[PDB]
């Protein structure tokens, strides 16, 4: 409903092309403090740490990369640094105290989209990969080696890979299909969809895992939230029988991109869209919507918790340049949300309601206040 | 020259601007008026929906400007306490051939019952041609016979102020000479950028203060109904004066912003003249400042002043009094804390837009307008604990 | 009148006269008081009973039975006139009868006349056998089975296998002549199957002469295809074969290189693939060539050593003695020291017993051997002996 | 004559004065010493002012006065500074007297303070031979350091020889005081400088060092400078510098203060034009605010050698306008990009010429990767090369120019293997990147866009038509017929393409059948019987294929829809002949991706032939054997020969030999004596066991095609003699047989 303008923000050199979906930010040294990730078509890894300008160290691969990602897939207890190719190839890293790789094991081809969690509830966390030829693919690294599992066909192109909650409690994978449709993968030890009219031809993103209280990020959801290029944006709950409905936006914008972050800081998360020309949306579960232009075109974009200044992890928003720069705005912490004043502020509170009785019409109440905060003697 | 705190204001709208405006396009109205240089004016406010506020920018088309005009500067005020009104003044440069036409427009809805609707007064244009380049629209009262009069002032590329007064008869506004009211304003050299005229209040004196181009700044004591100047101060700096305010720490001061100097304050007019100054520390390191303004930000009841720059930088400064009892800083100006900004800022207000007794700051840079509303967490406590401490004192110290 | 008709002329096919003799001169009392017309029949085969014989004597040293055989042509033309006769049926069944030895007697003339040709001509150097065959053809073909009823079966063949094998002799006559090895081998097989079918089975000049004309055609015949017979049998074993026939030219030349010690002999023929038997289809060429005169028959050591122009030279160069057929060549190589002995017997076969040693020109014995071998290869004998 | 008294503060100085006097004299004056102007001087005997007020006098006569007087009053005033004020020094116990004297640290002396300024203006109302001026205005006072720094260079560039000190006038103190800012407050200076090479010493120079023998004394010439300040106002104060020389350096001080002054104006410009005031301090508003204005030189190096909208909606001198020579120069690089993509747009859209590689680089920089699509080959073992390579760029070909057909335009890269594409639309330019790299195909498709989702919605058809699974499988297909027409072991490939696409895209044309098939083969070995056929495929219609090493048999025609058809065979259980076998099919008239019954009935006719070329061709397999026995049972053998094989009777070869078949039966047993004891190593005895049946062939040395056969048969009277075939080479056969065939018959005439 209103817009604003972020000031502070680096700047990092980036020279190559990247798809969208090959930028991330997470910690690889394991020092609770998150890194940027970004991985060209070129072949090369980039880390990016502080707030320097320079990468933090380069890693490099062979091939021409689609997908990186970072997190706890071993299950051995650290974090670590997947790449996938697009032929057939599939790395990881061991950044935690050039940079080859220390493994390598091919996998099927034409892969497009990656994602690391626990799918079933076994414990043991999993990698799925989504291909542009409507195929879903998980694996486990069986104590050692990646081994195959269950594999999904679809008829609609997929576009995003998420792990929520089910209605039951455990987790469930969606993967998204044209038409802002989407679809429930059958868990691996066929495939339901389900439609939200448009063009049946428009492209969809989707994203789940959308923490709702303080404290419950080890264990909840049933918030997810669809875009589509054409301009629309929707958020679902879960529920049992059927999907609950939000709240839908209309813009004028292409959409391309669509993440969670914390500005305000109250646990609750917020949905974070971009476009094409740089027009930045915020909304949080009331649709409240807050606009911030940066008068640029944009290729990727990312929005997470970084490590940026003073060695200490805070919201940022990472935008990708035709101009081979990478912002990254840090200062992003708002306030609140809506627009108030003094006011009705202060009308929430009892204390004021008592103080004013023991004190003993609008205007008197604004006199009384503007000689308390101005003529104090 | 360390900032000694962080900064309580939190931005909250933004309406960006097509084109870029000037120091002069900020106005008053409670509304803002601020006018871009091709022909475009806007008017911001704020409404109220059961428990919350909306910005609203709503643009407005005033009638008498060709669409080939730029407009240079604008001002407005409201009519002296005897009579109603409100006036609005425009002056923009028609572009008939290489050499521009300067012209003057004055809107006023002399109509009973919608003088001071602002859509009647769009429609109610006095053109006046010019013969000189317009710099400044300022307005003055004076104390005329038994009333109170408001006047226009305007700098022009001749080195005057011309006078334009209206009359009580065919209800026009006529350019009168200027000696007869200001007397303090005439045998100029340069092209004054900025003037401050202080009246006293419950007195018949005044002091009037201006800057020019060439770094030339003079303050003059007046008294109003003698109509005789009292006292001559002069002083040659360097670089445009970008602004002169006069401020009350008796005892009154200036505060002086020069273009390529650091900001300064001269300390006790009356009694000293021009000679005691207070250099603000490290206030041009940011570029140039452009605009200046002396409100009370913290909300303690004493002033503050502050200064916006062209490297997009909102300084702002405190008086350390001799209250502190330190002689190696007493009686000094400290900076309280700064700000950064996306585009250089061009001008300031201080006025409460959204109606809670909170004065908003209105900063208007090259991209747009900016909103800065106090922290409102940090506001809404200050408001408990003054009332807890004034509802105990009203018996525990006074029965 | 058959009952009696059944002895006939079956009884006379073999070349016991003495029945019929009796019997059709008997036949007076052999047909007492029955109708006179079968007796001028009687009578006409009593007296074709003599001409046989005659004929198969052969002698006519009044003579010859030209027209002496028509003698019976009245009777065979009027047997039947149309105790009177009964007419037709099994009475002209005599005339049906008749009409069968028409012919015989007809055609006998003219086997007796080609007998007689064969007679006169009896001498000169070259009988033409193939001109003789040529005029046989014809008798053979206008006598084809035109007498063919059945109580004429033992002698109707009998004549035409007569002349069957005269035939099966006189073509072969003519192919042995010509270098026809196979032709000339098969033949007188024909012949001699029906030779001892008929001769054998039980003789007058005819039989004797035509055993003398069959195995002088052997005698020769095991010459002339000496090398092909030789190669493809034993080593040792033909020369009983070749001591089985009369004048056998191997055996006797072989006397002639053992005594006096003839180096050199060879048969020369003036110009056919070789030596055996060729499909006709086979690679034939053509008999051209400076020595394109074979050697064919050689019965001592390979055919001269550097001396074999000579044996053309001396041939050509000399064929005014040779082609007289009754004399010897004889010449005196001045290096070579060979006296060469060619002799024609033949108008193409010739043989030289060319010498090693000096031989002068007063070897009376060797030129009364060649004369001898040349009076039984010119066929002087079996013509000249074709009476007693 | 004419005197003038002089007054006696200068009693010592007689000969000195002699100098300053010469030095004054001889200008105006040019050359007892004579004079031409006839006038002869001669020296004689009896508070600024009273020290000079013109004790020695002058005794001269004239053949004036005014000028005589004048020359003397310049005489003493030029020594009284040379000799009062020049001596006096400018401010470990060498290691101060030599610091004083330079004045780094110190004070200067009051000579130069307060005395030194006032007495040198003074002989500019009294003409004097060492003395100059100055002036300038200066809009503000930020120049000071800008005109010192270049002063300085000036003075040692002009003159090395001179040092420049600045003693600054420390505000609160006074006069006296010369120690080596604050707003509004008048700043001031004292940037003197001097030569050290004159002291204990005495062209650049105007006078002279007067006369060393003159007295013997050391005249002081020495030279000095003092360039004063006063807030807004210079003042040069030169001595003893050369006429034309000191004239010069004037000049060049007031023409660089006009410069600084220049540079002052335009940025008071730039300064209006920040606040947004550029209609009223425009450019040339006012030697150098002349229309024809280097607008870019004036805001660099401080010497001297639409503006009025430059920041509109976009040492203070080194600092304001160096940011305006990089905002020019963010839209003289932004330009020079926005041109580049429209030209090429325009020239690609309508005009249906090669570009750089960096001008396709940076298209491809300006567009974003849409999608991307790749494809393994599988040909290579490696991947499970020349021959690798080769059909690698056949691939390549056949796909640009399947691009082309649907409306694609080769990029011709122009010189200073990857392949480009273009295609140009009203939304935008779509281009595409083909390469190959290590083992896979892949292809990438950028979009650069230019009522805006008419473009990217309809970018994704060339998405759809992309087609890279389909060409690939028909290139594969295709690329089989051409080798079966004519290493590599196919069937290891089939199988490997096969587990690769079991299934296989709708897209394609081109059809393939994989199976295997099981013949009997009781009699004869499988793998003998496969090895027999390999060596007959000729006679087979079929041909072997040379893949330890294997042989595959193969076939063709041209059936019809779906064209040719081609076949690959390749091979208790060893009575097992397990064939496997493929059925291939591809198309002619379509040779791309153009967006199986025929397949099936073809399998149906290749089942067929497989199976007659094995039940009906395995009898002549065995057969070959029976054809080497019969040369070196045995007698039901023979019997097996007869039953299939070509017989003629002699009566079929020549007319003459049918004499033979009518004669006796006991002529051949008669006849089968003679070979048998004759040709034993070529005669055959075979005879029944109650010998009813005796057979007898002889064999050839080399006619092994053709025998001849001898039999007899005494209990029904039959007997044959014909001539078994497996012709020229026939005949030689029937001549060694034909000779004693007449031989035991002439045998028997005798």
């Amino acid at each position: 409903m209103r817009s604003v303008s972020y000031v502070q923000r680096v700047a990092l050199e980036f020279s190559g092309s990247l798809f969208p979906h090959a930028i991330c930010l997470g910690d690889v040294d394991n020092d609770t403090l998150n890194e940027l990730v970004v991985g060209d078509t070129s072949g090369k890894v980039s880390v990016y740490k502080n707030d320097d300008s320079r990468p933090w160290l380069t890693c490099s691969c062979q091939g021409m990369l689609t997908c990186v990602g970072v997190g706890d897939v071993c299950n051995k207890g650290k974090n670590l640094l997947v790449a996938v190719s697009a032929e057939g190839w599939f790395h990881l890293f061991d950044l935690t105290p050039e940079q080859r790789p220390v493994f390598k094991q091919h996998i099927p081809a034409n892969t497009k989209v990656m994602l690391i969690s626990d799918i079933d509830g076994d414990g043991c966390r999993e990698l799925v990969v989504g291909y542009t030829d409507r195929v879903v693919r998980a694996f486990r690294w069986e104590e050692g080696q990646l081994v195959s599992l269950k594999k999904w066909m679809l008829e609609g192109q997929v576009d995003s890979l998420s792990v929520t909650l089910g209605p039951l409690g455990l987790p469930e994978l969606m993967v998204s299909q044209p038409g802002c449709a989407y679809a429930i993968l059958l868990c691996t030890w066929d495939v339901v969809l389900h439609q939200t009219i448009h063009n049946k031809n428009v492209s969809t993103h989707l994203i789940g895992n959308i923490k709702q209280g303080h404290g419950t990020e080890s264990s909840g959801s049933g918030l997810f939230a669809l875009c589509t290029l054409d301009g629309t944006l929707k958020l679902m709950e879960e529920m049992e029988e059927a999907d609950k409905l939000l709240w839908s936006v209309q813009v004028d914008h292409q959409l391309f991109a669509l993440e969670k972050l914390d500005v305000t800081g109250n646990g609750h998360e917020e949905v974070v869209a971009c476009a094409w020309d740089g027009q930045t949306y915020i909304i949080d579960h009331n649709r409240t919507v807050v606009r911030f232009q940066v008068d640029e075109n944009i290729r990727a974009f990312c929005a997470g918790l970084y490590a940026c200044k003073e060695g200490r992890n805070s919201p940022c928003l990472v935008y990708v340049t035709f101009n081979q720069k990478i912002y990254v705005y840090w200062e992003v912490q708002l306030e609140r949300m809506e627009s108030t004043n003094l006011v009705k502020l202060l009308e929430t509170k009892p204390e004021y309601h008592s103080l004013l009785q023991e004190l003993g019409d609008l205007p008197v109440t604004r006199a009384l206040l503007h000689q308390t905060l101005y003529h104090p003697d | 020259a360390v900032a000694a705190g962080p900064c309580p204001l939190r931005e909250d709208s933004f309406t960006r601007f097509s084109s870029q405006s000037n120091v002069y396009g900020l106005a008053g109205g409670g509304e803002l008026l601020a006018a871009t240089l091709k022909g475009k004016v806007l008017g911001f406010r704020y409404q109220d929906l059961r428990q919350k506020i909306r910005p609203v920018a709503k643009e407005l088309q005033f009638n008498y400007i060709p669409v080939d005009a730029e407009i240079v500067s604008i001002d407005t005020f409201n009519k002296s306490p005897p009579k109603r009104g409100l006036v609005v003044g425009i002056t923009f440069i028609k572009d008939s051939g290489d050499k521009g036409s300067p012209f003057l427009n004055i809107y006023c809805d002399y109509e009973p019952g919608s003088e001071y609707n602002l859509d009647s007064i769009a429609q109610s244009c006095l053109n006046l041609e010019l013969q000189f380049t317009p710099f400044q629209l300022c307005h003055a009262e004076v104390q005329v016979g038994d009333q109170l009069e408001t006047v226009f002032l305007l700098s022009g590329n001749d080195p005057a102020i011309h006078l334009y007064k209206e009359n009580e008869g065919l209800h026009q506004f006529e350019e009168q000479p200027v000696e007869n009211l200001f007397p303090e304003l005439t045998n100029l050299t340069s092209s004054v950028l900025w003037l401050d005229v202080h009246n006293f209040p419950g007195t018949s004196r005044r002091l009037s203060a201006l800057g020019c181009q060439s770094g030339y700044v003079r303050v003059a004591h007046v008294d109003q109904r003698s109509r005789e100047v009292l006292q001559m101060w002069s002083v040659l700096q360097d670089g445009p004066i970008s602004r002169v305010i006069v401020f009350s720490l008796d005892e009154y001061s200036v505060l002086v912003a020069s273009m390529l100097e650091p900001a300064v304050v001269y300390r006790d007019l009356l009694n000293r003249g021009l000679e005691d100054q207070l250099l603000l520390p490290g206030s041009d390191q940011f570029d140039s400042v452009l605009c200046s303004l002396v409100t009370d930000v913290d909300l303690d009841g004493r002033p503050e002043v502050l200064v916006a720059t062209y490297g997009q930088e909102l300084l702002c400064y405190k008086y350390r009094g001799p209250e502190s009892g330190l002689p190696e800083a007493q009686h000094g100006f400290h900076l309280l804390w700064q700000r950064s900004f996306s585009s250089p800022l061009l001008a300031m207000a201080h006025v409460d837009l959204t109606g809670d007794g909170l004065q908003e700051l209105a900063v208007v840079s090259l991209k747009g307008v900016h909103i800065l509303q106090h922290s409102l967490i940090q506001a809404s406590e200050l408001v408990l604990t003054r009332l807890r401490h004034q509802v105990e004192q009203r018996r525990r110290r006074l029965q | 009148e058959q009952a009696v008709l059944e002895t006939f002329f079956s009884h006379l096919g073999i070349f016991s006269y003495d029945k019929a003799k009796d019997n059709v001169e008997k036949e007076r009392e052999a047909n007492k008081s029955a109708g006179g017309s079968w007796l001028s029949l009687l009578a006409a085969l009593a007296h074709l009973a003599a001409a046989e014989k005659v004929y198969h004597s052969l002698t006519y040293l009044k003579d010859s039975i030209r027209t002496i055989y028509t003698s019976l042509h009245n009777e065979l033309k009027k047997v039947v006139t149309g105790l009177g006769g009964t007419a037709p049926h099994v009475e002209e069944l005599l005339s049906h009868l008749s009409e069968q030895l028409c012919f015989f007697v007809q055609a006998r003339m003219e086997i007796a006349d080609f007998y007689e040709k064969m007679y006169t001509l009896s001498t000169q150097k070259f009988i033409n056998a193939e001109e003789l065959v040529g005029l046989l053809d014809a008798i053979m073909k206008k006598y084809s089975s035109r007498f063919h009823h059945p109580i004429l079966s033992p002698l109707e063949s009998s004549f035409q296998l007569e002349v069957d094998v005269l035939c099966h002799l006189l073509k072969a006559q003519a192919q042995v002549s010509e270098w026809k090895f196979l032709p000339s081998l098969v033949n007188l097989h024909s012949a001699h199957t029906k030779l001892q079918t008929w001769g054998q089975i039980f003789p007058p000049h005819l039989f004797l002469w035509l055993m003398k004309l069959k195995n002088m055609l052997l005698a020769k015949f095991s010459f002339y295809f000496h090398e092909a017979l030789s190669r493809q049998t034993t080593a040792s074993e033909m020369k009983t074969l070749t001591a089985k026939a009369n004048p056998d030219f191997f055996g006797k030349i072989s006397s002639f290189i053992r005594k006096y010690d003839a180096a050199n002999v060879s048969l020369i023929f003036d110009n056919f693939q070789g030596h055996g038997y060729h499909h006709p289809h086979s690679y034939r060429e053509a008999p051209k060539g400076v020595d394109q005169y074979p050697a064919v028959v050689s019965l001592p050591s390979d055919r001269p050593v550097m001396h074999w122009p000579n044996v053309i030279m001396i041939m050509t160069d000399r064929t005014s003695d040779l082609n007289s057929l009754e004399k010897v060549v004889h010449f005196y190589d001045d290096k070579v020291q060979s006296t060469y002995f060619l002799t024609r017997p033949e108008p193409h076969f010739t043989i030289v017993i060319i010498f090693e040693s000096k031989k002068s020109e007063r070897d009376s014995h060797f030129i009364s051997f060649l004369n001898e071998v040349s009076l039984a290869l010119k066929n002087p004998k079996v013509f000249a002996s074709l009476k007693p | 004559v004419l005197h003038l008294a002089l007054p006696t503060s200068c009693r010592p100085w007689l000969p000195a004065l002699a100098w300053y006097l010469r030095q004054n004299l001889l200008i105006f004056l040019h050359s007892l010493d004579i004079y031409l102007y006839c006038i002869t001087l001669a020296f004689v005997d009896e508070e600024f002012e009273q020290l000079t007020q013109v004790a020695p006098r002058l005794r001269l006569d004239v053949w004036l006065e005014e000028k005589l007087r004048g020359a003397a009053r310049q005489a003493l005033a030029d020594a009284i500074i040379e000799l009062q004020l020049l001596p006096a020094s400018l401010c470990r116990q060498k290691r101060r007297t030599t610091q004083l004297e330079e004045g780094e640290v110190g004070t200067l002396h009051p000579v130069f303070a307060r005395v030194a300024q006032r007495w040198m203006e003074f002989m500019v109302q009294i003409g004097c031979a060492s003395v100059s001026r100055s002036s300038a205005h200066m809009v503000s006072r930020f120049l000071l350091p800008s005109i010192l720094s270049e002063f300085t260079a000036l003075v040692t560039s002009m003159a090395g020889d001179t040092s420049v000190r600045i003693f600054e006038q420390h505000l609160g103190s006074e006069p006296e005081i010369f120690g080596p800012p604050r707003p509004a407050a008048e700043r001031h200076l004292l940037l003197l400088g001097r030569n050290f090479l004159q002291w204990r010493r005495p062209a650049m120079q105007r006078f002279e060092p007067g006369g060393d023998g003159s007295s013997g004394r050391n005249a002081p010439r020495q030279r000095l400078l003092l360039l004063e300040v006063v807030d807004k106002k210079l003042q040069l104060l030169t001595y003893n510098w050369a006429p034309d020389l000191g004239a010069a350096l004037g000049r060049a001080l007031v023409r660089l203060v006009q410069w600084q002054n220049a540079r002052a104006h335009l940025i008071f410009c730039l300064l209006s034009q920040k606040l947004g005031l550029f209609h009223h301090y425009g450019q040339l508003d006012f030697p150098f605010l002349l229309p024809t204005m280097e607008v870019e030189t004036l805001i660099r190096s401080a010497s001297p050698p639409p503006f009025d909208e430059a920041l509109r909606d976009i040492d203070p001198v080194t600092y304001h306008g160096q940011q305006f020579l990089e905002i020019k120069m963010a839209e003289r690089r932004e330009l020079e990009r926005q041109m580049k993509m429209e030209n090429l747009f325009v020239t690609w859209q309508q005009r249906s010429m090669p570009i750089s590689a960096g001008e396709l680089e940076t298209l491809k920089q300006s567009s974003r990767l849409v999608h991307y699509c790749a494809t393994a080959m599988l040909f290579d073992p490696a991947a499970w090369e020349p021959w690798l390579k080769e059909l690698s760029l056949a691939f390549l070909q056949q796909y640009v120019q399947y691009l082309q057909s649907i409306g694609f335009v080769l990029v011709p890269l122009r010189p200073p293997t990857t392949y480009h594409l273009q295609r140009a639309l009203p939304g935008g330019i779509i281009l595409m990147e083909l390469a190959f790299q290590g083992c896979y195909f892949c292809v990438k498709q950028f979009a650069l866009e230019c009522l805006s989702m008419l473009f990217t919605e309809e970018c994704d058809k060339v998405r759809d038509l992309m087609h890279v699974h389909s060409f690939s499988y028909d290139f594969h297909l295709r690329l089989v017929h051409q080798h079966v027409l004519g290493g590599y072991h196919l069937t290891t490939f089939l199988r490997h393409f096969l587990a690769h696409h079991p299934d296989g895209p709708h897209f394609g044309r081109n059809h393939i059948y994989q199976g295997t098939l099981e013949l009997p083969t009781p009699l004869i070995a499988a793998h003998q019987l496969y090895n027999y056929v390999a060596d007959h495929a000729s006679s087979y219609h079929m041909k072997p294929l040379r893949m330890h090493n294997e042989y595959a048999l193969v076939s063709a025609w041209h059936s019809s829809d779906d064209f040719d058809v081609s076949l690959l065979v390749c091979h208790a259980e060893r009575h097992v002949l397990r064939l496997q076998f493929f059925v291939v099919l591809t198309s002619q008239r379509e040779l791309f991706p153009r967006l199986f019954p025929p397949l099936a009935a073809e399998v149906g006719m290749a089942r067929a032939r497989l199976a007659q070329l094995v039940r009906l061709a395995g009898g002549h397999c065995r057969r070959d054997t029976l054809w080497k026995r019969l040369f070196l049972l045995a007698l039901a053998e023979l019997e097996e020969l007869l039953e299939a094989v070509h017989a003629k009777s002699i009566g079929d070869i020549d007319p003459q030999l049918d004499c033979f078949l009518s004669m006796t039966v006991s002529w051949y047993q008669s006849l089968i004596k003679v070979l048998l004891s004759r040709f034993p190593q070529s005669c055959r005895h075979f005879q029944s066991p109650d010998l009813g049946t005796q057979y007898l062939v002889v064999l050839n040395q080399k006619f092994t095609d053709c025998f001849v056969l001898v039999f007899l048969d005494s209990h029904l009277g039959k007997t044959s003699l014909t001539v078994v075939f497996r012709l020229v080479s026939t005949y030689h056969h029937l001549e060694s047989v034909i000779n004693t065939a007449c031989f035991t018959l002439w045998t028997r005439l005798l």
